[PDB]
RNA sequence: GUGGGAGAGGGUGGUGGAAUUCCCGGAGUAGCGGUGAAAUGCGCAGAUACCGGGAGGAACGCCGAUGGCGAAGGCAGCCACCUGGUCCACCCGUGACGCUGAGGCGCGAAAGCGUGGGGAGCAAACCGGAUUAGAUACCCGGGUAGUCCACGCCCUAAACGAUGCGCGCUAGGUCUCUGGGUCUCCUGGGGGCCGAAGCUAACGCGUUAAGCGCGCCGCCUGGGGAGUACGGCCGCAAGGC
C-alpha cells in the first residue's frame, strides 16, 4: 500500500483544526494509524496523536465510527 | 400490522447464544427470534445452526408485517455470527448494508474475572 | 502575558439578535479579562463529526490573544456559562510544526 | 516562573563586577530566589512531594556555596547573608 | 551564565467521548443468562434483544512502542495555571567550591487502620447453585469490607537489574529515542541486541561491566530452631525496625 505522508503536501502537524488533512490519518473507524501506515516519525506521531485528539473534542474529528463489511 | 416494509436487522451474538431483532427505520422493533426461541435450550442456542433458525425464524415473522429491504447490524463475536448473517441473506429479505457496531469500552469498567 | 487561541462551537440555530449578543458577550468577557485580540477567523456552520447536544452541526470560533496566564482559567469558567456555549478550547500558541517539508 | 527579566534584575545586582555571571555571591542569589519562589509553591500544593525534592537539592547547593565563602572570605560571607536575610 | 530542546516527572482546577449499571419513555414476545454439561438466579408487575431521554461513579480504546519521564515507589483522554528534574550548543563567569555518607529528616505499590464522604463496575468474608469419594476450592449466580475522594496513620514487598554510589580506564558492529553539526555520516545524552580483551564454578557479563583500578557506606560467615523468645523504640490496631 501507499503510506500517508507520502501522498501528502507541506502541512501543519500541529493544527487541530484543518480537517481534510486530517481525516486522511483515521481508518475506516476513528481510529489513529500506527506509523506503519502513516509513514511518521517517532516525533511527529506523538505530535500528530496530541492534535488529533484536540480535534475529536471541537467536534471536527471523530472518536469512533462504524465498520460496514463482514 | 403495519407495513413497514424496510428496515433493521440488529444480531446479538455471544457464545452462549445467538439472538435477531428486526426494527422499522426509526429503530422500534417489529418481531425477533433467538436460540431459545426456537427448540433449543442448553449450550446449543449458541451454535450456527440455532444462529441459522433464529435468523430465518424472525425473517419470516418480518415478511407478516411485509418486510422487503433489510439493513443488518452486528454486534458480538459469537458462534453463528456470521451464520446468521449468512442465513438472513437467503432469507428472502434483500439485503441492503451489513454494519459491525460492537461496544468496545475505552477501558472504563473492571470486568470480571472470567475476562481478566 | 502569554499568547493564546481560543475556540468557541456555539448553537448553530440563532437568528442575528441572538448571534450579536452572543458574541458582543464573548466580546465583554473577554475584556474584562484582559484579552488583547491579535486576530479572529469565524469559520461558521460546519458539519461535526458526532452530535454534540443533539445538534449535528456547530458554530466555529477562533481568536488569537494575549493575555495575562493566572486570568486564563477564570475566562473559561466564563465562557462556558452561556446556555448557547457549547464547546470552550482554549490552547497556548505554538510554533506551525511543519512536516514533510 | 523565572522569567529572563527578573533573572538579569538579580545578576546585575550582586555581580561582583560587570560581567560577572558565575561569582559565589551571585549563584548563592540566583539558588536563594528559586528557593522563595519554591517555598511559596510550597505552601499551598503541600502534598506535591517531587517537586519538594528539588527544593532539598538547591538548599543543599546552597549551604554548600556558603559553607565554601565561609571558608574563603568571611567578610563577603556576612555581607552577603545580611543582604539576603538567613542563617 | 547565555541560548535552545524532548518527556504518561509532580501538584491544582476544569473538561471530552466510548462502555457498564440504574431510572423514564417508546416499541416488542417467551425466554434470557450461564456451563464440560448444568442448576441456583432473573423474566407476565413484560426481562433479554432495539431506539431515544436522563442520573451516577470509575477507568482512559486507537496513538502505544522492544518507546518516553522519575531517586525509588511509580507516571497514560484533553485543556490551562503552579512546578521539579534533565540534555545539547557557545567556551562567557566563579576557581577544588569535590565524592561517599554511620545518625537525622523527607519519600515510600498493594493491602490494612481512624474520622467524614462516595459507591457504577469488580469483589476477601459470607449466601447460594454445581463438581466431587468429600469441595471448607478452582467453574456458575448473588454480595459486605474494600477498591475511588479528603485529612491523618501504617513503612512492608520477587520495594528486582535478585547487580549500593561516584570517577578514571579497556576493540567494534547493529537497532533506537533525543539534541547539535560542515546532515552517505560525524558528534553528544539515554534505551536494546551481538560480541575484542578480560572476568566467571557454570549460565553468563562485556564503554549501560559482572573487566582493570581508587574512595566511601551497607551487608555476609552451615541448615532447622527463627525473623521466633526477651528487652527496647515505634504504632490506635494489625504489626513494623
Ligand atoms: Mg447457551
Ligand atoms: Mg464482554
Ligand atoms: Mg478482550
Ligand atoms: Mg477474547
Ligand atoms: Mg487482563
Ligand atoms: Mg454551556
Ligand atoms: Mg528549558
Ligand atoms: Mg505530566
Ligand atoms: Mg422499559
Ligand atoms: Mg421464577
Ligand atoms: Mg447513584
Ligand atoms: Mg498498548
Ligand atoms: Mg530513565
Ligand atoms: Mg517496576
Ligand atoms: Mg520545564
Ligand atoms: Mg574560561
Ligand atoms: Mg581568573
Ligand atoms: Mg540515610
Ligand atoms: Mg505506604
Ligand atoms: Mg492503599
Ligand atoms: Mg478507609
Ligand atoms: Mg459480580
Ligand atoms: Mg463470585
Ligand atoms: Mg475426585
Ligand atoms: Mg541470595
Ligand atoms: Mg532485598
Ligand atoms: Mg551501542
Ligand atoms: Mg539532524
Ligand atoms: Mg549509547
Ligand atoms: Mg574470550
Ligand atoms: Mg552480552
Ligand atoms: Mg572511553
Ligand atoms: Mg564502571
Ligand atoms: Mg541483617
Ligand atoms: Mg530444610
Ligand atoms: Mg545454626
Ligand atoms: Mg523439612
Ligand atoms: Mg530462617
Ligand atoms: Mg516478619
Ligand atoms: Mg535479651
Ligand atoms: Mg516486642
Ligand atoms: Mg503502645
Ligand atoms: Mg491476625
Ligand atoms: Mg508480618
Amino acid at each position: 500500500k501507499a503510506k500517508v505522508k507520502a501522498t501528502l503536501g507541506e502541512f501543519d502537524l500541529r493544527d487541530y483544526r484543518n480537517v481534510e488533512v486530517l481525516k486522511r490519518f483515521l481508518s475506516e473507524t476513528g481510529k489513529i494509524l500506527p506509523r506503519r501506515r502513516t509513514g511518521l516519525s517517532a516525533k511527529e506521531q506523538r505530535i500528530l496523536a496530541k492534535t488529533i485528539k484536540r480535534a475529536r473534542i471541537l467536534g471536527l474529528l471523530p472518536f469512533t465510527e462504524k465498520l460496514v463489511r463482514k | 400490522k403495519r407495513q413497514v416494509a424496510s428496515g433493521r436487522a440488529y444480531i446479538h451474538a455471544s457464545y452462549n447464544n445467538t439472538i435477531v431483532t428486526i426494527t422499522d427505520p426509526d429503530g422500534n422493533p417489529i418481531t425477533w427470534s433467538s436460540g431459545g426461541v426456537i427448540g433449543y435450550k442448553g449450550s446449543r442456542k449458541g451454535t450456527p445452526y440455532a444462529a441459522q433458525l433464529a435468523a430465518l425464524d424472525a425473517a419470516k415473522k418480518a415478511m407478516a408485517y411485509g418486510m422487503q429491504s433489510v439493513d443488518v447490524i452486528v454486534r458480538g463475536t459469537g458462534a453463528g455470527r456470521e451464520q446468521a448473517i449468512r442465513a438472513l441473506q437467503a432469507s428472502g429479505l434483500q439485503v441492503k448494508s451489513i454494519v459491525d457496531d460492537t461496544p468496545v469500552p475505552h477501558n472504563g469498567c473492571r470486568p470480571k474475572k472470567k475476562f481478566r | 502575558m502569554r499568547r493564546y487561541e481560543v475556540n468557541i462551537v456555539l448553537n448553530p440555530n440563532l437568528d442575528q439578535s441572538q448571534l450579536a449578543l452572543e458574541k458582543e458577550i464573548i466580546q465583554r468577557a473577554l475584556e474584562n479579562y484582559g484579552a488583547r485580540v491579535e486576530k479572529v477567523e469565524e469559520l461558521g456552520l460546519r458539519r461535526l463529526a458526532y452530535p454534540i447536544a443533539k445538534d449535528p452541526q456547530g458554530y466555529f470560533l477562533w481568536y488569537q490573544v494575549e493575555m495575562p496566564e493566572d486570568r486564563v482559567n477564570d475566562l473559561a469558567r466564563e465562557l462556558r456559562i452561556r446556555d448557547n456555549v457549547r464547546r470552550v478550547m482554549v490552547v497556548k500558541s505554538q510554533e506551525p510544526f511543519l512536516a514533510n517539508a | 516562573p523565572i522569567t529572563k527579566e527578573e533573572k538579569q534584575k538579580v545578576i546585575q545586582e550582586f555581580a561582583r563586577f560587570p560581567g560577572d555571571t558565575g561569582s559565589t555571591e551571585v549563584q548563592v542569589a540566583l539558588l536563594t530566589l528559586r528557593i522563595n519562589r519554591l517555598s511559596e509553591h510550597l505552601k499551598v500544593h503541600k502534598k506535591d512531594h517531587h517537586s519538594h525534592r528539588g527544593l532539598l537539592m538547591m538548599v543543599g547547593q546552597r549551604r554548600r556555596l556558603l559553607r565554601y565563602l565561609q571558608r574563603e572570605d568571611p567578610e563577603r560571607y556576612r555581607a552577603l547573608i545580611e543582604k539576603l536575610g538567613i542563617r
